[PDB]
């Protein structure tokens, strides 16, 4: 009977902290996923300043 | 006062269980109300064998044990239903879903010790405990898994006292679940370790019987429990009435049981239920393997003993002489160096419905075939593991049920080294 309740409790450890792992490994890779995204439009805004700065130039 | 207390386990043992207490009941005119009204003191000279008295009442000695109670519910309203002591209802909600493990390791191991209370309260009221007996089948989880826990309970608490079983055997042929090998290897070794005597009590034939020969098109676990209850009648008959023989637990199983691990005995009854059967024919069908209830031929093996125990008025100079007629005809089944190991006994009492009855008690070396049957079912799962994790999931392990397989094996060699010596 000790050795069925410690196989249920690992059972229901092991699990509680495959979960957690994988929320948690999702939420960071997500998060870098949009981070990324905004990053690249961030370069493009940067972009857009060089294209106004070299008209003024020009002028 | 020579007290036996008795115990049902499990859907199966409750269920024969209550019908054999309306049988005796009948027989020694407790009404269901528990209340006296028969026609003769014979009924009441040995009452306190398996009844006690309270109002001029009498209740039977016995304790009613399940792990769910669906089973003790439907007893609790059934004909006899008031007559058992209502504290004597020891159940639990879970079940045991036809799992060993459940029964014996689990489930079982929260109920036990709550039925060993009860047990001891009725053994503390006892002049002289003679023993116990089982009911219970051994396919199961409640029966198997906790009746075989409580006998282990049974012995540590009262070493000294008889323990006998009758004891559903499983067959494919009348089966509810398959892992009904796996149950019952695990409960015989325990019934080897820790039973006097036990009633092989085999559905397959129970079957046979009320099919090939009562002609019931389509038995009912109510026609198979009345072939039982009959048999049980017969079996304690001595115990219950006056008579030929007094004698206790503990020497019946003295002259019937010459090695501790084969006491496995084979049950019979005659006449299988307007012609009043004559002699011949009674000491002839109870020999015969088609009134024999576990489905082993007596002719494949040898009897190490015999009992034999006739109810009813008849002339017991023609019973002694048809028993030699019987013997002579099958001379070769009977082992030569127990001298004499073939034993008869009367009850002036008959059964309900009928003027004369006969009961077979058999120690044959055949019964090796019915846990050969078992074996083989078992190995077969059991090569591959199937249904195991029913087990696992309890707690068990693989290496006790390797364990079970070759105490089953040794058991069955026992029984051959028997039949050739
Ligand atoms: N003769 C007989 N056998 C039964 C009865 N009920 C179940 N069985 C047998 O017992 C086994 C199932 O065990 P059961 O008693 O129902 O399980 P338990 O309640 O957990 O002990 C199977 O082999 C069935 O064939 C019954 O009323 N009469
Ligand atoms: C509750 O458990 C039992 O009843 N156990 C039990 N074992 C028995 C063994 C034999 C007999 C006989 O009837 C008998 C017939 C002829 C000669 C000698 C004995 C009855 C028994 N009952
Ligand atoms: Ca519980
Ligand atoms: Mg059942
Ligand atoms: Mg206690």
């Amino acid at each position: 009977i000790q050795k069925a309740i410690e196989e249920n409790n690992n059972f229901i450890k092991m699990a509680k902290e495959k979960l957690a792992q994988k929320m948690e490994s999702n939420k960071e890779n997500r998060e870098a996923h949009l981070a990324a995204m905004l990053e690249r439009l961030q370069e493009k805004d940067k972009h857009a300043e060089e294209v106004r700065k070299n008209k003024e130039l020009k002028e | 006062m020579r007290e036996i207390v008795h115990i049902q386990a499990g859907q199966c043992g409750n269920q024969i269980g209550a019908k054999f207490w309306e049988v005796i009941s009948d027989e020694h005119g407790i009404d269901p109300t528990g209340s006296y009204h028969g026609d003769s003191d014979l009924q009441l000279e040995r009452i306190n064998v398996y009844y006690n008295e309270a109002g001029n009442k009498y209740v039977p000695r016995a304790i009613l044990v399940d792990l769910e109670p669906g089973t003790m519910d439907s007893v609790r309203s059934g004909p006899f239903g008031q007559i058992f002591r209502p504290d004597n209802f020891v159940f639990g909600q879970s079940g045991a879903g036809n799992n060993w493990a459940k029964g014996h390791y689990t489930e079982g191991a929260e109920l036990v010790d709550s039925v060993l209370d009860v047990v001891r309260k009725e053994s503390e009221s006892c002049d002289c405990l003679q023993g116990f007996q089982l009911t219970h089948s051994l396919g199961g989880g409640t029966g198997s898994g906790m009746g075989t826990l409580l006998i282990s309970k049974i012995r540590e608490e009262y070493p000294d006292r008889i323990m006998n079983t009758f004891s559903v055997m499983p067959s494919p042929k009348v089966s509810d679940t398959v892992v009904e090998p796996y149950n019952a290897t695990l409960s015989v070794h325990q019934l080897v370790e820790n039973t006097d005597e036990t009633y092989c009590i085999d559905n397959e034939a129970l079957y046979d019987i009320c099919f090939r020969t009562l002609k019931l098109t389509t038995p009912t676990y109510g026609d198979l429990n009345h072939l039982v209850s009959a048999t049980m009648s017969g079996v304690t008959t001595c115990l219950r009435f006056p008579g030929q023989l007094n004698a206790d637990l503990r020497k019946l199983a003295v002259n019937m049981v010459p090695f501790p691990r084969l006491h496995f005995f084979m049950p019979g009854f005659a006449p299988l239920t307007y012609r009043a059967l004559t002699v011949p024919e009674l000491t002839q069908q109870m020999f015969d393997s088609k009134n024999m209830m576990a489905a082993c031929d007596p002719r494949h093996g040898r009897y190490l003993t015999v009992a034999a125990i006739f109810r009813g008025r008849m002339s017991m100079k023609e019973v002694d002489e048809q028993m030699l007629n019987v013997q002579n005809k099958n001379s070769s089944y009977f082992v030569e160096w127990i001298p004499n190991n073939v034993k008869t006994a009367v009850c002036d009492i008959p059964p309900r419905g009928l003027k004369m009855s006969a009961t077979f008690i058999g120690n044959s070396t055949a019964i090796q075939e019915l846990f050969k049957r078992i074996s083989e079912q078992f190995t077969a799962m059991f090569r591959r593991k199937a249904f195991l994790h029913w087990y696992t999931g309890e707690g068990m392990d693989e290496m006790e049920f390797t364990e079970a397989e070759s105490n089953m094996n040794d058991l069955v060699s026992e029984y051959q080294q028997y039949q050739d010596a």
